[PDB]
């Protein structure tokens, strides 16, 4: 009987979740991971190579 | 006669600095082709997994 | 990728004396392309959504994540650089040509 | 005569400042009067707020004048006042152990007391058990670190005691 309350009647061991999770979601990423990604790219550098 | 021979077989070899410049070009775009592909599928596969362990 | 033939001191032998620095590091860097890309596959080993179907308790996130990824268009990156190259050989060629004539 | 004291001070700031690490100083084994010394000079320095909420260290002092039983188990008690900060608040915290072999020694004390055989050169037969038993839990967690400066005398100058 538990659709009512996700964690079964607790109002504790969630001031430990959260931090459990800020650890994951800090180093899993540190973006919105819910989203898809846009990306930004860069492309290489380039010299003077003919005889100078 | 023999060293102008030689200068002759030098100037003959001398393309190779120019198809080195092409190789190291190619070998160059392609190495980023081949990373953003990683970069894009490491990335997004990282989401989903992250999503898995939550 | 096609790529060329190379002897590396027969490189050497039509390198001047004022870009031996520029030639060498050209070398360098042609190595480090080389064990790059024999480094890493050809292609991303694709991924099957049956472990990720079966996995994800979202609402069809696996379906349209994987949709965006499979109707992606990633940035396929130009040469711009080859033409320029090929033009200043062609040039030279001219150059030791005319000379190889007079001697 | 160098300055460590100093050093102690400056990484218990940074440690605070770079990241958000509380530190802990245990007292195993100290003279009183350098406890004093070092207590106002990390008054004087800053570390220690007297009048706010801002004191960056909290410390556990175990003196010389106490039986053996408290010297040695002053080291937890320092450990176990940063394993709050570590396991509680997420923290990577400084826990610093003014010297660690008078808690070697004070075990072998305690040992010696309850009749125990000793081992090589005296020290108790449990020193391997007793040093890891405490250093176990200076570990880096899933939820915070706990890291760890102990200064260290080496008794007669032999490295292999």
């Amino acid at each position: 009987q538990t659709s009512g309350g996700p964690v079964d009647a607790s109002s504790e061991y969630q001031q430990e979740l959260e931090r459990e999770l800020f650890k994951l979601k800090q180093m899993f990423g540190n973006a919105d991971m819910n989203t898809f990604p846009t990306f930004k790219f860069e492309d290489p550098k380039f010299e003077v190579i003919e005889k100078p | 006669i023999d060293t102008e021979k030689s200068q002759q077989a030098l100037v003959q070899k001398r393309h190779y600095l120019f198809d080195v410049q092409r190789n190291n070009i190619a070998m160059a775009l392609e190495v980023t082709y081949r990373e953003r592909l990683y970069r894009v599928y490491k990335e997004v596969k990282n989401r989903l997994d992250y999503h898995i362990s939550v | 990728l096609a790529l060329k033939t190379i002897d590396w001191v027969a490189f050497a032998e039509i390198i001047p004396q004022n870009q031996k620095a520029i030639a060498s590091s050209l070398k360098s860097w042609n190595e480090t392309l080389t064990s790059r890309l024999a480094a890493l596959p050809e292609n991303p080993p694709a991924i099957d959504w049956a472990y990720y179907k079966a996995n994800v308790a979202k609402a069809g996130l696996v379906d349209d994540f994987e949709k965006k990824f499979n109707a992606l268009k990633v940035p396929v990156p130009e040469d711009k650089y080859t033409a320029q190259v090929d033009a200043e050989e062609k040039e030279d060629v001219k150059s030791c040509a005319e000379w190889v004539s007079l001697s | 005569g160098v300055g460590k004291t100093v050093l102690i001070m400056e990484l218990i700031n940074n440690v605070a400042k770079a990241h958000g690490g509380y530190s802990v100083f245990a007292g195993v084994g100290e003279r009183t009067r350098e406890g004093n010394d070092l207590y106002h000079e990390m008054i004087e320095s800053g570390v220690i707020n007297l009048k706010d909420a801002t004191s960056k260290v909290a410390l556990v002092y175990g003196q010389m004048n106490e039986p053996p039983g408290a010297r040695a188990r002053v080291a937890l008690t320092g450990l176990t006042v940063a394993e709050y900060f570590r396991d509680q608040e997420g923290q990577d915290v400084l826990l610093f152990i003014d010297n660690i072999f008078r808690f070697t020694q004070a075990g072998s004390e305690v040992s010696a007391l309850l009749g125990r055989i000793p081992s090589a050169v005296g020290y108790q037969p449990t020193l391997a058990t007793d040093m890891g038993t405490m250093q176990e839990r200076i570990t880096t967690t899933k939820k915070g670190s706990i890291t760890s400066v102990q200064a260290i005398y080496v008794p007669a100058d032999d490295l292999t005691d």
